[PDB]
């Protein structure tokens, strides 16, 4: 499936995954396109900011869907 | 002093997406781009 990451510029880079992918996955995805580490985007989908452990399944995330890239202010 | 606060919408940050999504995910994160006060580094490029 594809899933379309919103930058927060607006920049849509869409990108094949699965609805089991995880999160951590997906933003090394990211990190392939966009170039930055996985560990400092906050992906966000819908308000919903998801974290790394989980997959597009556990936020029913399913193809041709959006996200959002967030930066996470590495605030800690 | 001078530009003590430095918000900053690069090639990968733009305020439009940031109206647009989440009202409450704009408020926290903009807390965050100035308590931090310049942002850090948002684009991280």
């Amino acid at each position: 499936m594809q899933i379309f990451v919103k930058t927060l510029t607006g920049k849509t880079i869409t990108l094949e995954v699965e609805p089991s992918d995880t999160i951590e996955n997906v933003k090394a995805k990211i990190q392939d396109k966009e170039g930055i580490p996985p560990d400092q985007q906050r992906l966000i989908f819908a308000g919903k900011q998801l974290e790394d452990g989980r997959t597009l399944s556990d936020y029913n995330i399913q193809k041709e869907s959006t996200l959002h890239l967030v930066l996470r202010l590495r605030g800690g | 002093g001078h530009m003590d606060e430095k918000i900053t919408f690069p090639s990968d940050i733009d305020p439009q997406v940031f109206y647009e999504l989440a009202e409450a995910v704009q408020k926290e994160l903009l807390a965050e781009w100035k308590r931090t006060g310049s942002d850090f580094h948002i684009g991280h490029k």
